């Protein structure tokens, strides 16, 4: 348990920065798809301001 | 929640529009349960909420006990008759 | 004395499943290329296999010690799409 | 007033042993202890509601 | 022959018969009422005197209770 | 695709296969007399349901209850070491309450089956 | 032996002060006065009392017959039981500051700090880790109420006692 | 207490005699009586009103489920009275009423998940403590299992409270499903008027209520309440509906809701008229039982119902209570015996008991006025406060319709004094055997209570004041 | 693969409705009896597709190794009977089979939604057009599984409702033994 | 009560919303309550996702209505035994 301790910080620190690569990325090409539109692609669903990544996907 | 709907009402009717025997109200009461507790497991699953698959739990050993009661009624019931009339109640 | 006719079918028996152990043994080694095979793991492990796949370029329980990570594990993060639970 | 309480509920219990000697197909005086425990029942319960409203309009008061 | 004495007749009587008569029950009963009242009678002397209780495990990140230092290194 | 689906598929389908090879190769010449249930050779006749003994019912009935009792205490053990001290108080007050209906089933003698005949025991009496 | 959740401070549940929210089994014991023992000899008394004054009311059998004394035993046993429910009941009332508590208010106040001279915790130390302890306070704490359905009782040395 | 009660009986039970029922059931009776009078005090807990959760929030204890808890015990001590005691000391009343052996424990059993039903803080709490009463409830309709009727009927309330208990069960995982939640405290002003929860509160609340049997689901519990032995009858027609009642009280999740408006005012209209021609007397009781519960129905629709529903449920329990045991005493005067489960069948067979026993027939006159609601009597009382409840909050149809209601019940309640006060040709001169001591005196006291309770009207009001504001 | 394999659900789903069918049409009770068996084999189908195989195994020991042998000892020892389906007997429920079907299925449906328009109630029913994005994250170190979690909570934060389950146990042992046998 | 609790014994999936939530109803009263409105809103937003199926179905009713060409990193997906391949 303790081996696995020490090892968490660096895994959730590289999953983490793949999550804001990722989000990012979806928020850029949903934008592109909607240029032209009349749609807010930065606009959160939530009231919070917190970061949010992406549940539910288009199926691809 | 589909499969868990779907079985609960098919069971429904079976039980309410039975007109055959006794047993089948039996069956369709377990199968009405079992309804139940399919539609609370996938909303336990997509809650991640230990919660539903408690009482998902609980539900099994109570339709147990209830299973056991209910057929010791039939039987008492047997008991008096000998048979069970196809309004057998 | 010992009647070794009736032990012939128990000989039998006990060769059968020692032989198809060891032959079973041999092909689990090398489904995993020449170690042996991981018992019950975890979710932790889970992920930890999968993490090694896209370190050590898809070649199954491979082990990589380098410091630094190569260029194309940057990019070949895999998120799952997960069909909707109806 | 605490007595006149006790008067009360002792002929409440007083009227519980003569219905029950009646009940019975018995005289009014059958067992005539039976009165005096019925009544000493009646006004011990008649005791027990007198202290706790006592209680209840202290407190009531004590809020003030 | 042999037949019941009663338990509440005496106590010691009654738990030979059944000993001698009822071995099954007896020592089923036995073996099941000698675990509890072990625990509750033994657990303080196995840690008076054999060993302590063990320090708990980690069940997850133990977060500092503290504010966030300055610190310096590995820089950008 | 791994071996446990694969083994669990095959196993049906070699029954099967056994079946069919019989059903292909034994001959099959059925008629009234071969038809009939064995029965010591003779041929008894068709009666109504035998009266049975509550016990063969209670034995059926009971098993759930203690079934379930038993399968209870799977989360008991999958969870010793989390609940330690606290889970082991409340398994053993779980476990007492269901013996105490295991001695309600002992003590009523629930699953024995008397033998109803019983030797006559009455003393011979003669008035002179 | 430190809280992981807030509880409230010194909370009145009566018209005196509060020494103990969720008293430990020992404590509650201890702590009886001798008229809560008086209460438990009542109980014990008045159980095979009311049998045998309830088969003098009306006979069993039509001819009045002392009940036996397996009966007069059983109900012994559960004379003692209701009265050990009783006095624990009132002890328990006097650690919330239900009823009068004075005595035991004192008494309190010396144990606790004698205690403290010693090094000790305030309420002992426990076998169970924090977790386990908040989560046995949330199910022994005013668990008294209880009393005519379930007997529950605090086991546990938690530090969830509603002081300062 | 009662848990220890039903591990202590299981164990004696099963290593006593059938002779020594009767005695095991009057040492529970006296046990029961000492928890009452040594473990009152615990009000003072709940004193201003002082709210506790227990259990890991899986219980909650108030004055309301105290109160509650206090009423149940004390109706268990008036029910197993009668049977632990004998009428008489015959043959015929030795057959007419002996208790079976697991009879206490069933009882014990069923009145644990009542207590746990009225205490229950969160869903899974609920659904445990109602299938315990309910499984309860199922054996001791069976446990005559001599009589063809009391069987049957066992099988009808299996299927059809199972069929309810689903509901229920489906009413509470609809709830989870849109809230991810098992406790209603977790709803407040805010969740009730963003989300549509009617319809699954809605649905709890039906499945509950037709467990207890308001109408239009009422044929089938009437059906087993005149098909049980009558000792039997006396306990479920009771006990359930209480415990359903006060937890849909204290829950408080039907407000205004204009569906059970609509069934409660089908309720009233169906309990007063089907009692019309009713020509048997536990019929006519349950008749009256459904009247009752739509009275008690309507309270479901407000807040702050406390008051008015303790009233009415605590003057309710004792009028049933008594006029149950008014029938039972009435057995020995009747010519005709119609079998040993309901020894009594037809009202028209207790003509002319006033010549029998005229203080029996003061006791029905007195339990029958108060059904009816005639001052002083404790039911007018109750269905003033009810009255005062409803007006409150602008229930001005269902005012009407409750009037209209107590008004045609007012005439199947009158058929059985008016039977009871006609002449009969061959009358009581004397008999040698006096019925028992301690079931007169137990009657006794409820006519008593009945009769004089109002004296203590404003002093009860002070008390609930402080214990419920 | 995929097609067979991405519509497994859909596949339990109208296996399902097949079962249900044959249990209520069934002739012989005993073949209703072994429909009912089919249809849980189908539901732990359902609930390991789901990811709670834990569940599936219980299901498979628990209601066919207990209850269905229950069920199938009884109609051995008594004496049942039974009528077949038939329009004489059953061509009269259709109507009202047919209403009841629409009815409680849609309001079986509808009652998950927090619409306040009854039409967009019920299409939210049909609304998961959209794949669930699984992700990883390295906060759980220990090797907890449902059944471990069930253990933890049952016996600590509801340890209550396991002794009044034992309770229940409790009364599933002495009512059968009151009702089905005779004293003395 | 096991509210709260997820499926491996930790905090459940929408635990932080409903944390934030229970904050603000616990410092406010019933008449400031519905100051307390959006938190809620989260909360059923992450139980249920409707407002992301909304924006979701606007997306690719947009998308699915244009013949353009998309230029932006794209997303790709791969078989699980091609993970860490090439
Ligand atoms: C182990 C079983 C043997 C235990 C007792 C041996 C008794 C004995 O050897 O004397 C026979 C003797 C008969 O007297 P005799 O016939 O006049 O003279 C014996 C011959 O002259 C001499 O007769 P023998 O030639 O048979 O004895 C020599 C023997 C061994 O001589 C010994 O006694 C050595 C000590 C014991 C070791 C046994 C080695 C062989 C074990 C058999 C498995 C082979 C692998 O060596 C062998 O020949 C072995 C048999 C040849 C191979 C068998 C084929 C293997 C097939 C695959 C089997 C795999 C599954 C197993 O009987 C006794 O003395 C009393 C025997 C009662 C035994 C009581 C139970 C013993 C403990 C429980 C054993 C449970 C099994
Ligand atoms: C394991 C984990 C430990 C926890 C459980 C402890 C169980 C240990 C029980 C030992 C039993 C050993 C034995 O040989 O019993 C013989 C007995 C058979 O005797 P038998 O003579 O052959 O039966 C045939 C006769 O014809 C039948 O003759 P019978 O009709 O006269 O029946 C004989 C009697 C036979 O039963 C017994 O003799 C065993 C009873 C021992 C337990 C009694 C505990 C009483 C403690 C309170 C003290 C009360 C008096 C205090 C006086 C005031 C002090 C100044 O049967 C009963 O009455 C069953 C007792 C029912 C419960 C009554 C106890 C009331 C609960 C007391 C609660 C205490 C609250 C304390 C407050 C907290 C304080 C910190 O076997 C059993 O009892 C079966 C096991 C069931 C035990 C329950
Ligand atoms: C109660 C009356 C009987 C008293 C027996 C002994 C009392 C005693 O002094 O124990 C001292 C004993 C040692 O004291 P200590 O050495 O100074 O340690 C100080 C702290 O306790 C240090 O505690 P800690 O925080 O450091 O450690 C955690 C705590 C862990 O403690 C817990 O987790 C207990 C929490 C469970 C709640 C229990 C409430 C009772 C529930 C009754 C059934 C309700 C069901 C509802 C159904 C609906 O302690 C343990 O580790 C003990 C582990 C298990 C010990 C062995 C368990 C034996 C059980 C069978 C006892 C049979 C006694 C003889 C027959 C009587 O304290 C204990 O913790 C032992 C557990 C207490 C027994 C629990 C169950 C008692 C029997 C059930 C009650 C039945 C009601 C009868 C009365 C009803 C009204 C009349
Ligand atoms: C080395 C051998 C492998 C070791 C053990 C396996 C078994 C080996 C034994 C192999 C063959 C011997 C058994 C063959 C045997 O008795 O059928 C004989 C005929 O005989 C042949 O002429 C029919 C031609 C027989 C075909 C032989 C096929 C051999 C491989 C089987 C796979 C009797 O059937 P039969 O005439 O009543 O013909 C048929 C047949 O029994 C049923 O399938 C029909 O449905 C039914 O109508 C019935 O009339
Ligand atoms: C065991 C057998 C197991 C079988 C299971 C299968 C069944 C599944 C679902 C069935 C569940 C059980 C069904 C029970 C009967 C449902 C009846 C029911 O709930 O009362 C209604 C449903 O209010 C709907 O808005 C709901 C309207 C109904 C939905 C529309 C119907 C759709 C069908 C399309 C044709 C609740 O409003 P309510 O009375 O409070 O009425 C009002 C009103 O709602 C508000 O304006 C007021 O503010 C409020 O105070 C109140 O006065
Ligand atoms: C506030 C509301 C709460 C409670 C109010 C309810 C009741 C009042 C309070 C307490 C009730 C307790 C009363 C005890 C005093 C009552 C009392 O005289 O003894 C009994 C009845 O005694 C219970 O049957 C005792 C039964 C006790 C249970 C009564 C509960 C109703 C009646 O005497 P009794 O002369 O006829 O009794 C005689 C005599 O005892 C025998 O020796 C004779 O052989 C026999 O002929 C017999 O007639
Ligand atoms: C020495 C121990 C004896 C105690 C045994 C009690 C057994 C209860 C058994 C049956 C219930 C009968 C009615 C209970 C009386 C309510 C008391 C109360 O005032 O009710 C209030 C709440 O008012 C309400 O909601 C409305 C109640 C509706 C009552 C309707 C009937 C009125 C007619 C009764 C006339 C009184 C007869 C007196 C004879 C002299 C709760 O009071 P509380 O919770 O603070 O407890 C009291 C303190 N106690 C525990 C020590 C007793
Ligand atoms: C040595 C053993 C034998 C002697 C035992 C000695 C015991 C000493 C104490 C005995 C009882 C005295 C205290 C209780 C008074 C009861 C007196 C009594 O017997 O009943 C009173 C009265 C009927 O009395 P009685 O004149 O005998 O008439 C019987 C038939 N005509 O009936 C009534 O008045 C009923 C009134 C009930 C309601 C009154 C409520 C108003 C307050
Ligand atoms: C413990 C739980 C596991 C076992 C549970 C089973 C309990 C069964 C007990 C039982 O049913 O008692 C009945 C039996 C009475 O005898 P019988 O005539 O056969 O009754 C049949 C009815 N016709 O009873 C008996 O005769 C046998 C039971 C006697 C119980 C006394 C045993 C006392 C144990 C003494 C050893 C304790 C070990 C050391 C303890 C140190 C601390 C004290």
């Amino acid at each position: 348990l303790w081996a696995r301790i020490y090892l968490m910080p660096l895994l959730q620190a590289e999953e983490d920065r793949q999550t804001v690569r990722r989000s990012i990325a979806q928020l850029e090409r949903e934008k592109e798809i909607m240029k032209g539109t009349g749609f807010d692609v930065d606009k959160s669903v939530y009231n919070d301001g917190k970061f949010h990544a992406p549940a539910l996907m288009i199926p691809p | 929640m589909f499969i868990g709907t779907i079985i609960l009402v098919l069971s429904f009717l079976g039980f309410v529009f039975n007109r055959r025997n006794i047993i089948l109200a039996f069956i369709c009461l377990e199968t009405m349960l079992l309804g139940i507790n399919l539609i609370l497991l996938r909303n336990s699953v997509l809650f991640d909420d230990i919660s539903g698959s408690l009482f998902a739990i609980v539900i099994i050993i109570l339709a147990g006990v209830e299973s056991a009661i209910g057929l010791s009624l039939l039987v008492s019931y047997y008991r008096l008759r000998g048979v069970i009339n196809s309004y057998g109640i | 004395a010992i009647p070794f006719e009736a032990l012939l079918p128990y000989g039998i028996i006990f060769g059968l499943l020692t032989a198809g152990g060891g032959a079973m043994q041999v092909l689990h080694v090398y489904r995993n290329g020449g170690v042996r095979d991981r018992f019950a793991i975890d979710q932790w492990d889970s992920q930890m296999m999968e993490r090694d796949l896209r370190l050590n370029g898809g070649q199954g329980r491979k082990q990589v010690d380098q410091a630094t990570a190569p260029e194309a594990f940057k990019h070949n993060h895999v998120w799952k799409s997960e069909r909707p639970l109806i | 007033a605490l007595f006149t309480s006790l008067v009360g509920a002792s002929g409440l219990g007083f009227a519980t042993k003569f219905l029950s000697n009646k009940i019975r197909l018995k005289p009014a005086g059958y067992y005539p202890l039976g009165y005096v425990f019925s009544g000493v029942a009646w006004a011990g319960l008649g005791l027990v509601l007198h202290n706790v409203h006592q209680h209840s309009l202290e407190v009531l008061e004590k809020k003030k | 022959i042999n037949a019941n004495p009663g338990f509440w007749n005496g106590p010691f009587r009654y738990l030979r018969w059944s000993a001698h008569n009822r071995p099954h029950l007896f020592f089923a009963f036995a073996i099941g009422i000698a675990g509890p009242v072990a625990a509750l009678t033994l657990t303080p002397l196995r840690r008076k005197y054999l060993y302590p209780d063990h320090s708990p495990l980690p069940q997850s990140y133990p977060l500092p209770q503290r504010a966030r230092e300055q610190l310096t290194g590995f820089d950008d | 695709m791994n071996t446990f689906i694969i083994f669990i598929i095959l196993i049906p389908i070699v029954g099967f296969a056994l079946l069919a090879v019989n059903i292909l190769l034994a001959v099959y010449k059925p008629y009234n007399e071969k038809l009939g249930a064995f029965e010591c050779g003779l041929t008894s006749f068709n009666q109504t349901r035998l009266a049975f003994n509550a016990a063969f019912i209670l034995v059926a009935i009971l098993f759930l209850p203690f079934d379930l009792e038993i399968s209870t205490l799977l989360p008991y053990v999958m969870s010793i070491y989390l609940v330690s001290n606290y889970g082991f108080t409340i398994v053993l007050l779980f476990l007492l309450i269901l013996i105490i209906g295991f001695v309600y089933e002992i003590n009523t003698n629930a699953l024995k089956i008397n033998k109803h005949n019983k030797p006559n025991t009455d003393s011979l009496i003669y008035k002179l | 032996s430190t809280p992981l959740v807030k509880t409230s401070v010194n909370y009145s549940y009566g018209d005196y002060p509060l020494i103990d929210a969720d008293p430990h089994f020992k404590r509650v014991v201890g702590y009886m006065r001798p008229s809560d023992y008086g209460v438990i000899g009542l109980a014990t008394a008045a159980l095979p009392a009311g049998i045998c004054f309830a088969e003098w009311l009306d006979p069993v059998k039509g001819k009045f017959a002392r009940p036996s004394v397996k009966f007069l035993r059983v109900a012994t046993m559960l004379g003692f039981a209701v009265g050990f429910g009783a006095a624990y009941a009132r002890s328990s009332l006097r650690f919330f500051g239900v009823t009068e508590n004075a005595r035991e208010y004192k008494k309190d106040e010396a144990q606790m700090a004698a205690r403290k001279a010693a090094g000790l915790e305030p309420y002992g130390t426990s076998s169970l880790t924090p977790e386990l302890q908040e989560i046995a306070a949330k199910n022994s704490a005013h668990s008294i109420a209880g009393l005519f359905i379930f007997p529950w009782f605090n086991f546990v040395n938690h530090p969830y006692h509603g002081r300062e | 207490m009662l848990i220890l009660a039903i591990i202590s009986l299981i164990t004696f039970v099963s290593m006593s005699k059938l002779s020594d029922n009767r005695a095991i059931i009057r040492l529970i009776n006296i046990y029961l009586i000492l928890v009452l009078v040594l473990d009152s005090f615990l009000y003072l807990l709940f004193l201003n009103n002082q709210t506790y959760t227990v259990m890991g929030e899986l219980l909650i204890f108030n004055s309301f489920t105290f109160y509650i808890d206090m009423l149940i015990y004390f109706i268990m001590i008036v029910i197993s009275s009668l049977y632990g005691y004998n009428l008489y000391n015959n043959n015929l009343y030795k057959t007419l009423f002996e208790p079976k052996k697991e009879l206490i424990i069933l009882f014990l059993i069923n009145i644990l998940g009542a207590l746990l039903i009225v205490h229950s803080n969160d869903f899974i709490t609920l659904f445990v403590a109602i299938e315990l009463q309910s499984y309860s409830i199922y054996l001791i309709t069976a446990i005559y299992n001599s009589s063809y009727k009391a069987s049957k009927a066992s099988m009808l309330y299996f299927f059809m409270g199972g069929i309810l208990s689903i509901l229920i069960a489906y009413s509470i995982n609809t709830y989870y499903s849109v809230l991810n939640s098992y406790t209603l405290h977790s709803l407040d002003s805010l969740i009730i008027n963003t989300l549509d929860l009617n319809l699954i509160l809605i649905a709890l609340s039906l499945g509950l209520l037709f467990k207890i049997g308001i109408a239009p689901l009422h044929k089938w519990l009437i059906s087993i309440y005149e098909n049980t032995p009558i000792l039997i009858t006396i306990y479920i027609s009771l006990i359930p509906k209480i415990s359903i009642l006060s937890y849909l009280v204290l829950s408080n999740i039907s407000i205004n809701s204009l569906v059970i408006s609509i069934l409660a005012i089908l309720t009233l209209l169906v309990g007063s008229v089907g009692g019309l021609l009713q020509i048997k007397i536990k019929r006519l009781l349950a008749f009256s039982g459904l009247t009752n519960a739509g009275y008690m129905m309507l309270l479901l629709l407000l807040n702050n119902n406390e008051f008015s529903y303790l009233y009415y449920i605590t003057q309710y329990s004792i009028s049933h209570l008594a006029i149950f045991m008014i029938i039972i005493f009435s057995i020995y005067y009747i010519n005709y015996i119609n079998n040993q489960y309901n020894p009594i069948i037809y009202v028209n067979q207790l003509k002319g008991l006033i010549h029998d026993n005229a203080y029996l027939v003061l006791s029905m006159a007195i339990v029958v006025f108060s059904f009816i609601g005639i001052p002083p009597l404790l039911g007018f009382f109750g269905k003033l406060n009810i009255l005062m409840s409803i007006l409150n909050n602008g229930y001005y149809f269902i005012s009407i319709v409750l009037i209209v209601a107590s008004l045609i019940s007012a005439l199947y309640y009158l058929y059985l004094l008016n039977v009871s006060i006609q002449d009969k040709n061959n009358i009581l001169i004397n008999s040698n055997e006096t019925v028992s001591s301690v079931l007169s005196y137990i009657l006794s006291s409820l006519i008593i209570l009945i009769t004089f309770g109002f004296i203590y009207n404003s002093l009860i009001i002070d008390i609930f004041n402080v214990y419920f504001n | 693969m995929m097609y067979l394999t991405y519509y497994f659900i859909e596949i339990t789903i109208f296996l399902a409705i097949l079962c249900t069918i044959f249990i209520i049409s069934a002739k012989n009770p005993m073949v209703s009896i072994l429909y009912m068996i089919a249809l849980f084999v189908i539901a732990a189908m359902y609930l390991y597709l789901i990811g709670l195989g834990i569940f599936s195994l219980l299901y498979i020991m628990i209601y066919i190794g207990a209850i269905a042998v229950l069920f199938l000892f009884i109609i051995t020892l008594l004496d049942i009977n039974s009528t077949e389906l038939s329009v004489k007997s059953n061509i009269r429920d259709l109507p009202l089979v047919l209403i009841s079907l629409i009815v409680l299925t849609i309001s079986g449906l509808m009652i998950y939604s927090n619409d306040s328009i009854l039409i967009n109630k019920l299409l939210e029913a049909f609304g998961n057009d959209y794949n669930t994005i699984i992700t990883q994250d390295w906060f759980n170190i220990e090797n907890t599984t449902l059944l471990t979690t069930i253990g933890n909570v049952l016996l600590t934060n509801n340890a209550f409702i396991l002794l009044v389950l034992a309770i229940v146990l409790l009364l599933g042992i002495i009512g059968p033994i009151s009702i089905t046998m005779k004293h003395k | 009560t096991a509210a709260g609790i997820s499926l491996t014994g930790g905090r459940n999936r929408c635990f932080s919303e409903w944390q934030s939530f229970m904050h603000c109803t616990a410092k406010t009263d019933a008449k400031s309550r519905a100051q307390c409105l959006p938190n809620f809103e989260d909360y059923m937003e992450c139980l249920h996702h409707t407002k992301e199926k909304a924006r979701l179905r606007e997306i690719e009713s947009v998308l699915k209505q244009k013949k353009e060409g998309l230029e932006a990193p794209p997303v790709k997906v791969i078989p699980v035994k091609a993970i860490g391949l090439v």
